[PDB]
């Protein structure tokens, strides 16, 4: 639904002559968009959920997510010394909090 | 007028880590109280003779 077969064909200038079959080009598509994914950091896969147990680094606690919530998502903490969990709404494009 | 301590009541107790229920727990009471006193007033009567 992201890019249709037809445009592949159209851009790459083999919609005449085909120059490869089509699951040949289902597996490309699948390989050019499993490396744009991870090159440029920006989840993928409609959304997804992490739990991920966070360490300490710094003496104020620096603390660095290692998925990049979306942009506003309270990202709650527990365990570890802290009593009572909290919410906290992240940065936008980056993960330093 | 003296003074009696109904109960002393609880205070927030032993949380390893922070749950925040029991912050001022509930204490007691100190009930004020008075009191009065009361009176006998008897008589009794004789003559002069009778007495006499």
């Amino acid at each position: 639904t992201l890019l249709p077969l037809q445009t592949i064909r159209e851009h790459a200038k083999c919609d005449d002559n085909p120059r490869v079959t089509d699951d040949l080009l289902k597996l490309y598509r699948e390989a050019a968009f499993e490396a744009a994914e991870l090159y440029t950091g920006l989840s993928f896969t409609p959304e997804k959920t992490i739990v991920e147990p966070i360490r300490l680094k710094g003496r104020r606690g620096k603390i660095i997510l290692s998925a990049t919530p979306i942009a506003g998502r309270p990202v709650v903490f527990y365990g570890g010394g802290l009593g009572s969990p909290l919410e906290l709404i992240p940065r936008p494009g980056s993960n330093v909090l | 007028t003296y003074m009696k301590i109904a109960d002393y009541g609880q205070l927030g107790e032993y949380t390893c880590d922070a749950k925040c229920d029991a912050e001022f727990g509930e204490p007691g009471n100190i009930r004020h109280l008075e009191g009065k006193t009361y009176d006998y007033r008897g008589v009794f009567c004789f003559n002069r003779k009778n007495l006499q």
